[PDB]
């Protein structure tokens, strides 16, 4: 019984993560100009996950999915170094809105297959999650190809139901 | 190209509006109100075509409900009358002796009849049986 | 001078028709409606519409249009006073004036419209003496149609002789968005219910400031009325001469007085609303209402109408005293308390939800209007000192008085 | 949530527009509260009730995301109401409509052809320029399918993509290979609409698509000798929309090419003679046939057959057919100019007809049929039509009189007389941008200036309520007062022009509130220009310039302040800067 | 009036 | 339907005769032509029933002008129930026979009018008084021949004051219908007897008597004071038309009273609370009283000079009330209330009623023009209205700020810098020309004037006409204010207004500017930047010869339209 918003930059892992959580295999994903919504069930609650694409014409339109969202998933790309600052400004622009102010934050450090891809702690220092005030956040290192860390992010999201 | 299709009554209130051109809502309501007053400020012997902003407006009365279409200055006005008549015949073949009340209470079904007949301002299905048959299979498709 | 008086509907067809002078062509009523929509389109809607040389002076009731025509320079204040007067005459002749009541009562409406106006000139407009000789169930005309006392008939008797006085105050308030009062006035009304026999001569005694200063007792409590409006029965010349409210009253219910004064006292119910509006997310209302009258008084059925956005949704209400419900028909919330004692301050919290897509047009800001009513209470300080009832037969009648303070145009502007 | 039929009944039980608006807002509140709780079951009926609300003319901006949610669901009825709601609510300028490109692209690869045709219908109806770029390859892969139901909608999607983004037009080239060889007439109709869309859009493929002209001729051939069918048939003739679209495509090709017109000319003669004319459908086919014949370079013997068929369209008693004949004779004016002129008595007979559209196309056909032979002969009837009309037609009538007398003037004196006649009779209906053309033709009339200046002076001396007339007249008086007056330096014999009342009536149009604050500037510049050309009156132009130097009109005040400064300090320099100019073209 | 057949027959 | 009703109406028995007449009245009331049934309902006219007589009278009232040559057959029945002992039927017959507006029967009904102007019953006497005016409007020559005007003048002097009130209304109607020969003017004894009849008549008869007093002119000072002292108690009546007619008499009559005595000041102080409480009425009377108050404060501004907060508009006021209340707030504005007026006008521009918002912005400008000491407060109010970034508010605020700047050009140059970057792609040509005039007039402190004016010239031949003239004037003024960087910018503008321009007034202005700049820039500096004098402001105040006549029409359509009554009659 969670409304989950998947956001993040383009070419990143969001649609692959959504159809790994929903179906369970790797599908060929085009860059989604619109959005994808699938409902998954794991420890018997319905995660209605809203994957919205991350091109430059969809990032003003991210704010139409901020309402009633109980948890944010911000999939980041660890392979590129010049776009993690753009992901930082996108995350700080997104988290400063009055809509989506009680939503918890999940950061997926996706695309970790080759050792130029950075790790979760140093991408936390680049994203500035330690300078977040009154925000419940968590970051773990995932890969969408084998689907490791995704269910641990999902059960952190399920663990953060209890208040 | 048909730019828009309007359906309205003797009281001037709108029954159906489909627009194949992009223009804002204030201009939409203003154009619709002045076009309804232009049609309703005309008699029953007044040649069924008005000129309006280099677009000939083809209209035809059938009951208290009016039917209207707006085409460019390259189309046929009498074939636009036949297009209006084919849409009325498709409403006949779907509902069965259609009145204004079927349009009022099934505006979305009349919208589906217009979408199975005209997309983009142009005719997609010329015939009568194929469009009604496609609506019947989409109705039992659910 | 109205040439013809029409009663219409919302479509504008003629419900009932009456010709007085004939200088306006009678088929010009169908030009009244499209002139009305084309003047409503430009924002140039006026009570006096023109069609060449024919002027349409119209009023609008709850269901009907009452239009008067003229070809010349008509006394338009007389025309509008006549139109509201026959609205009042039809409202006492029937239960309520609607579209339906014209059709079954058309014979008596035709007789009334013949009686009320003759050749553009109003003649007999009192319903109580108008019901004496034209009825829905005809004799000689009474003397009171043409007598000096045109409001009260001779020969009416009562077993118990009683006068009921209702001194009704209506507090009008307009404050700014900053919270400073820019308009605070009291419009009063003495509604009198007269059940008396014969030809009584009534003398109303009030604590007038001008009367008390002219007498020499002007040290006690008195009200300084800025303007006084009186009924037809009141002797205005002797009111001007020695501040005397002397009148032979009409039979039944009538409004004797409507006074007006400005007060520098604090408003009776004070509203402070701070709006925590967030764009595309939510709007929050923090409304505190305090009663600034005395603690022994109690305002009953106060309704604090606070406007909300038209696209708002899912209201959450926190209140201390009363109940607050959403009225989206008026695009507002009202906060209904049943009893508001003086000196008490109550709190209300309201939270809505807003769409992520903005509306195409701007909304506008209506003010906060409250709808209080304080019985056994006057705020100006006017008291009825006496009511001398003088009749040639000689009896002892009982004048009963009560004092109600209610809202008028009690508005508080928002941000 | 209440049903859509109950909401429609509750709307129909209202008595007034205000109470209707209260119950609209009361239903919209519950619909928005159901939207906030994210209810999946009644979102379809809530969006449908909001669509009825938006049809009645009420705000429905809060239902666009729910239309996207209905599109993104798996139920067909939810998809149907969501795609209809997308078509009714979103457009190109709504900017939420970009968020369903992925949803339309997912529905285009659906297993259900009705879901696929729903997405094709929504994309071809209202796809923006941004949606048509990343979905054109998805449209083109449905243009090669064997399903006719998807094929006709993909062809009209290709029409919409080409109409929206015309630089994605070359990528539909191999999708139209052997596309006219299909047998079903809806797919054939949409293919013909697609081919005439690219042929009208670009001329580089006209000879490329002219090799299927005999294929179109053969399709029209078996369409005409298809005698009776119980499908594609209304009023006895078969496939009228397909026949009219095929004849429109055959009008589009062959208008400048000869051999396609020889390949098309025989079936144009066969359609123009062997189809019935007793019905509106056959009249539509004959009108598109005569438009095709008089647009292509056809045979001159059957050009006379087109004359005869337009004649029997003209003396048809039906007003629709008379409108059609007037519109077709307006469509062919530049070709067969000898062959349009014999219907002029019939054209001016329907000029006095009671119908608005009949007299409008009759006026435009008479203006297009004005030439240099008996221009006076149509000109008295055109001024009669100007003087005897309901006054919505006077602006277009005066404008057409202006281009007719500009183009086909035999003499300048007649041109000056007819422009004075239409200026005095039309007056306030004269468009204000024609005043530079009137001043330009008057200044080009070099051999006569005094007569037109005297006629403008006599016209204003009657009345000056007509703003373009006084705007022409003030400029002409201020430029040519030196020959409006002649030899009047002192007092002489009584002549009707005596150099005072011209400045008095210029003062009158300056002082009067029945001026549009441009003709006041024309009159002030006229009075200043008259100071050089008048040698009799002094110290009157100066004081009427001086009292206008404190005006509330800022351009008038600036002009009068500059002219007062020139009068006070630089009075010897005014002839160097207030002289006449050479003409322009 | 509104419950009347749209086609002319 | 017609023949069956004709046969049922041509029957004998009374209740179905009454039902046939009732349904023929009902079929007229639903609005169909039923005038072919005329002699069947006209034949049942002398009845003992009075409801039936009233309905047949109503049919004869609205169906005799359509059939004039055949409605002659009711006159003997009319004169036979003009002599019955029931005065209700007598006055009903007189009232109905005055309403038959055909010409050839009015000579046949002068004898029952002469009988009913004379009888002892005041109901039929006051009906016959109005019937004299009805017959005068039909045939004034026949009424003058029969001599009904002399006995209508005799009905001013009798008792029972509704008879004298109806005779006053009828004689006033005949007096304005006359060609103003042989006037019906009245002595001061008649004035005194009319003022005593004013106290004991009905509330509409008070309006008729006070309308007769609005044509009187008093001959001295104490007579005018006595008539004012007897009229002034009518200001406390609940009828707004009685109040407005008394206001009409008092505003006409204090102009003959001299200002030295103390009655003029008390009349000024006591005329103001009826005018203030006129705004608490119904909205139609509110609109009529607002236009009359607009007429009143132009003549006597000292009446309502301290009562200004009653003219502040409310949200539930109608638009005709609000647009006139803004005019009263303009006409009553001063230094003592201009801060409250500016605070109210700042609120009024935040509304959604568009024409009310532009009227409020123009009212801010009119307040800056009228009150000199509040012009910087108005300018800062308009800058805060500009900063709200609403399109019509901004595009009225540049024109209003420019109209302030033409009046006070001395020390308001500090706001041009924040004025010059305020979304200058606005589409209104009036705001465009105002912003261009501000740029060209104050082109000494604008450092980006050329780089804002160069991007404005791309649609020069297709924008407007006044914008082109102001653009040429502003660019010429900028050039000869600073000729360093503007030499290549004025040359393309002179070529753009001379060579490829088609407009002849713009070509005249461009040729005059080009010839002046080619002849002498030293002379051009003195010509173009000449010292512009103080602007003669236009007057919203009516001229006093029209204003004295418009005070004589208070409560009328002339008072609403602010025009003479001859300017809108047809
Ligand atoms: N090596 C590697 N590549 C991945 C992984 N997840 C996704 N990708 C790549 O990402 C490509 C698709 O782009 P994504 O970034 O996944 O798309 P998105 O996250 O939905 O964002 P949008 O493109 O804006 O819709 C796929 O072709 C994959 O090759 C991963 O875990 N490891
Ligand atoms: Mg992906």
């Amino acid at each position: 019984e969670m409304r989950i918003l998947m956001v993040g930059l383009d070419a990143a892992g969001k649609t692959t993560i959504l159809y790994k959580l929903k179906l369970g295999e790797i599908v060929t994903t085009i860059p989604t100009i619109g959005f994808n919504v699938e409902t998954v069930e794991y420890k018997n609650i319905s995660f209605t996950v809203w994957d919205v694409g991350g091109l430059d014409k969809i990032r003003p339109l991210w704010r139409h999915y901020f309402q009633n969202t109980q948890g944010l998933i911000f999939v980041v790309d660890s392979n590129d170094r010049e776009r993690v600052n753009e992901a930082r400004e996108e995350l700080m622009r997104m988290l400063a809105e009055d809509e989506l102010r009680d939503a918890v934050l999940l950061v997926f450090a996706n695309k970790q297959d080759l050792p130029n891809a950075m790790n979760a702690a140093e991408i936390t220092d680049k994203l500035g999650l330690h300078s977040l005030r009154h925000r419940n956040w968590y970051i773990q290192a995932t890969c969408a190809t084998s689907g490791d860390g995704l269910y641990e992010g999902l059960d952190w999201l399920s663990n953060q139901l209890r208040n | 190209m048909i730019h828009f299709i309007l359906l309205f009554s003797r009281q001037g209130k709108l029954r159906l509006q489909k627009w194949y051109i992009t223009l804002p809502d204030k201009e939409r309501k203003k154009i619709t109100r002045e076009i309804v007053q232009i049609i309703l400020s005309r008699g029953h012997r007044t040649s069924s075509f008005v000129d309006w902003k280099e677009l000939k407006l083809v209209y035809k009365r059938y009951a208290s409900l009016y039917f209207c279409c707006a085409i460019e200055n390259q189309d046929n006005e009498l074939l636009t009358l036949e297009i209006v008549h084919r849409y009325v015949e498709l409403l006949d073949k779907y509902f069965g002796n259609v009145c204004e009340l079927d349009i009022i209470f099934n505006f979305e079904k009349a919208y589906f009849i217009l979408d199975e007949f005209i997309i983009g301002g142009e005719i997609q299905e010329t015939s009568k049986k194929i469009a009604v048959k496609a609506i019947e299979d989409s109705d039992m498709l659910q | 001078s109205a040439s013809a008086v029409y009663v219409l509907d919302l479509k504008g067809k003629v419900l009932i028709c009456r010709n007085y002078r004939g200088d306006v062509d009678m088929s010009e009523v169908e030009h009244f409606m499209p002139i009305l929509m084309e003047k409503e389109e430009e924002g140039m809607l006026s009570p006096i519409l023109a069609h060449g040389g024919v002027r349409f002076m119209w009023i609008k009731h709850n269901n009907l249009y009452l239009v008067a025509t003229s070809k010349k320079n008509a006394c338009v204040s007389l025309v509008f006073s006549f139109l509201y007067k026959v609205v009042q005459v039809f409202s006492e002749y029937f239960k309520e004036l609607e579209e339906e009541s014209i059709r079954d009562n058309f014979v008596i409406i035709y007789e009334l419209l013949d009686e009320l106006m003759d050749f553009g000139y109003p003649q007999t407009t009192d319903s109580k003496i108008l019901q004496e000789y034209i009825t829905q169930e005809a004799p000689r005309p009474p003397a009171t149609v043409t007598n000096a006392v045109s409001w009260r008939s001779e020969g009416i008797k009562y077993r118990k002789n009683e006068v009921f006085l209702d001194v009704i105050e209506a507090v009008n308030l307009l404050v700014s968005a900053n919270g400073n009062v820019l308009r605070s006035e009291i419009v009063g009304s003495i509604k009198m219910r007269v059940f008396l026999s014969g030809m009584p001569e009534l003398r109303l005694g009030l604590n007038d400031k001008v009367l008390f200063d002219n007498t020499g007792r002007g040290k006690s409590k008195s009200v300084e009325l800025e303007d006084v409006k009186f009924h037809q029965c009141v002797r205005l010349s002797r009111f001007e001469n020695d501040r005397t409210i002397s009148f032979i009253p009409p039979d039944g219910e009538f409004e004797l007085m409507s006074y007006r004064l400005n007060t520098h006292v604090k408003p009776l119910i004070w509203i402070e609303s701070v709006i925590e509006k967030h764009s595309h997310s939510r709007i929050e209302y923090m409304v505190k209402a305090k009663s600034q009258f005395k603690r022994r008084s109690t305002a009953n059925n106060v309704e604090i109408h606070i406007p909300v956005p038209n696209d708002a949704d899912s209201p959450k209400f926190k209140t201390t005293v009363g109940s607050v419900k959403w009225v989206p028909e008026n695009s507002e919330i009202v906060w209904s308390v049943k009893s508001f004692p003086g000196g008490k301050e109550y709190l209300m919290r309201a939270h809505f939800g807003l769409p992520s897509v903005e509306a195409e047009d701007k909304e506008g800001k209506p003010p906060i209007s409250v709808k209080f009513e304080i019985p056994y209470f006057t705020t100006s300080g006017i008291q009825v000192r006496y009511l001398k009832i003088i009749e040639k037969s000689g009896y002892q009648a009982l004048p009963w008085v009560r004092y109600i303070t209610q809202n008028g145009d009690y508005q508080l502007r928002t941000q | 949530p209440i049903r859509l039929r109950e909401l429609i009944r509750t709307i129909r039980t209202a008595r007034t527009q205000a109470e209707e608006r209260e119950m609209i807002q009361k239903e919209c509140a519950a619909i928005r509260s159901s939207f906030r709780e994210e209810d999946n079951t009644y979102r379809c009926r809530n969006v449908a009730k909001l669509l009825y609300m938006h049809m009645l003319g009420y705000p429905a901006h809060f239902g666009q995301l729910e239309c996207l949610k209905l599109i993104a669901s798996q139920k067909f009825t939810d998809k149907r109401i969501g795609y209809l709601g997308a078509m009714l609510l979103l457009d190109e300028r709504q900017d939420v409509h970009l968020l369903m490109t992925n949803c339309i692209k997912n529905d285009l690869n659906h297993s259900t052809q009705f879901v696929q045709g729903l997405a094709l219908c929504t994309l071809g109806c209202m796809g923006s320029s941004e949606m048509c770029r990343d979905l054109a390859g998805e449209v083109e892969k449905l243009l090669k399918t064997s399903n006719s139901y998807l094929r006709k909608k993909a062809a009209l999607c290709a029409v919409h993509v080409i109409r929206k983004v015309p630089e994605l037009m070359e990528m539909f080239l191999p999708a139209t290979k052997n596309l006219l060889n299909e047998k079903n007439h809806g797919v054939l109709h949409t293919s013909v609409v697609l081919l005439t869309e690219m042929c009208e859009r670009s001329p580089d493929m006209l000879a490329h698509f002219r090799k299927l002209v005999p294929q179109l001729v053969r399709i029209l051939k078996n369409l005409i000798m298809s005698g009776y069918s119980p499908e594609h048939d209304v009023s006895g003739i078969s496939d009228p929309f397909l026949q009219v679209r095929i004849l429109r495509l055959l009008r589009i090709l062959g208008r400048n090419d000869d051999d396609s017109s020889e390949a098309m000319n025989d079936i144009l003669a066969q359609v123009a003679t062997n189809t019935e004319t007793s019905k509106n459908v056959g009249n539509a086919i004959l009108y598109e046939t005569v438009l095709t014949i008089m647009d292509i370079k056809s045979e001159s013997g059957l050009r006379v057959l087109a004359i005869n068929i337009l004649g029997r369209f003209l003396l048809n008693n039906d007003k629709n057919i008379r409108y059609v004949a007037l519109t077709s004779l307006l469509k062919t004016v530049q070709t067969d100019h000898n062959a349009v002129q014999r219907h002029r008595s019939t054209i001016v007979d329907c000029l006095k007809d009671l119908d608005v559209s009949i007299k409008r196309r009759a006026m435009e056909l008479s203006f297009a049929l004005v030439n240099g032979n008996n221009i006076r002969g149509m000109m008295k009837e055109l001024l009669y039509f100007l003087d005897s009309c309901e006054p919505e037609f006077k602006a277009d009538c005066a404008s057409g009189i202006f281009l007719a007398a500009e183009k086909y003037a035999p003499s300048k004196r007649w041109h000056i007389d007819t422009i004075m006649r239409v200026l005095t009779t039309a007056g306030s209906y004269v468009r204000d941008d024609a005043v530079p053309n009137l001043i330009q033709l008057i200044t080009n009339s070099v051999e006569m200036h005094a007569y037109t200046v005297q006629r403008l002076y006599k016209a204003i001396l009657g009345d000056y309520s007509q703003q373009p007339l006084v705007q022409v007249a003030a400029w002409c008086i201020g430029e040519y007062g030196d020959l409006l007056v002649s030899g009047q330096c002192e007092e002489e014999e009584p002549i009707q022009v005596t150099e005072d009342e011209v400045l008095d009536i210029l003062e009158s149009v300056l002082i009067s509130n029945m001026s549009t604050s441009v003709t006041r500037g024309y009159a002030l510049t006229a009075i200043m220009k008259l100071s050089t050309r008048f040698t009799c009156t002094v110290n009157r132009i100066k004081k009427v310039v001086s009292i206008y130097g404190s005006s509330i009109d800022v351009e008038l005040q600036q002009r009068a302040v500059e002219y007062n400064a020139l009068f006070k300090k630089y009075d010897h320099m005014r002839s160097a800067l207030l002289e006449r100019m050479p003409v322009m073209e | 009036q509104e419950p009347e057949l749209l086609i002319s027959g | 339907e017609i023949f069956e009703l004709k046969a049922e109406l041509n029957s004998d028995k009374k209740e179905k005769k009454k039902e046939a007449v009732k349904k023929v009245i009902a079929s007229m009331t639903v609005g169909k032509d039923v005038s072919a049934l005329f002699p069947d309902v006209v034949n049942c006219m002398q009845t003992d029933n009075l409801e039936l007589k009233k309905l047949v009278y109503l049919y004869l009232m609205n169906y005799a002008k359509s059939q004039p040559d055949m409605a002659i057959m009711a006159v003997n029945t009319f004169v036979k129930d003009c002599e019955d002992p029931n005065p209700l039927i007598r006055a009903l017959a007189v009232r109905t026979m005055g309403c038959i507006r055909v010409d050839k029967i009015t000579e046949y009904l002068c004898e029952p009018l002469r009988k009913c102007l004379k009888d002892e019953d005041p109901y039929v006497r006051k009906t016959a008084a109005v019937c004299v005016a009805k017959l005068h409007d039909i045939n004034a020559q026949l009424v003058e021949d029969q001599g009904f005007l002399d006995t209508l003048k005799d009905l001013i002097s009798d008792s029972n004051p509704m008879v004298v009130a109806n005779a006053v209304a009828a004689l006033s109607e005949i007096a304005e219908s006359h060609p103003s020969s042989n006037l019906l003017d009245l002595n001061p004894q008649s004035i005194n007897k009319l003022l005593t009849a004013l106290n004991e008549c009905t509330e509409w008869g008070q309006i008729f008597i006070l309308d007769c007093l609005a044509n009187y002119m008093p001959k001295d000072d104490r007579e005018a004071q006595s008539i004012c002292e007897r009229v002034t108690p009518r200001l406390s009546h609940a009828n707004s038309a009685v109040v407005l007619s008394a206001v009409k008499v008092l505003m006409k009559f204090m102009e003959m009273l001299s200002k030295d005595l103390d009655y003029y000041g008390t009349l000024l102080k006591k005329l103001a609370p009826p005018l203030v409480t006129l705004l608490s009425a119904e909205p139609e009377l509110q609109y009529v009283a607002l236009r009359n108050i607009n007429l009143i404060v132009q003549k006597r501004p000292e009446i309502l000079k301290h009562e200004m907060k009653v003219f502040f508009v409310k949200y539930n006021d109608p638009i005709y009330v609000k647009l006139e209340k803004l005019d009263i707030m303009i006409r009553l504005a001063s230094q003592a209330n201009i801060a409250q007026v500016l605070a109210e006008l700042r609120e009024y521009a935040t509304e959604v009623d568009v024409d009310f918002v532009r009227k409020a912005v123009r009212a801010i400008g009119r307040c800056a023009i009228k009150v000199e000491q509040s012009a910087e407060r108005c300018v800062s109010t308009l800058l805060d209205l500009i900063q709200t970034k609403v399109n019509y508010v901004v595009q009225e605020a540049i024109v209003v700020i420019k109209d302030i700047f033409r009046k006070y050009p001395n020390k308001y140059e500090s706001v041009i810098a924040t004025l010059c970057e305020n979304l200058d792609s606005l589409d209104e040509p009036e705001a465009r020309a105002a912003m261009i005039w501000i740029v060209g007039e104050y082109a000494e402190r604008i450092d980006n004037a050329d780089e804002l004016l160069e991007s404005f010239l791309e649609g020069f031949h297709d924008k407007s006409t006044q914008v082109q003239l102001q653009l040429l004037t502003a660019i010429v003024k900028l050039f000869l204010k600073k000729p360093t960087e503007t030499q290549e910018l004025v040359q393309q503008v002179l070529s753009l207004a001379t060579q490829d321009s088609d407009n002849p007034d713009l070509r005249d202005r461009g040729y005059i500017y080009w010839r002046l700049l080619s002849t002498d820039p030293v002379a051009a500096k003195e010509v173009v930047l000449a010292e512009k004098p103080l602007i003669s402001e236009e007057t919203d105040l009516i001229e006093p010869t029209l204003l004295d006549e418009l005070i004589c029409y208070i409560g009328t359509l002339a008072s609403v339209y602010h025009k003479p009554p001859s300017a809108f009659v047809e």
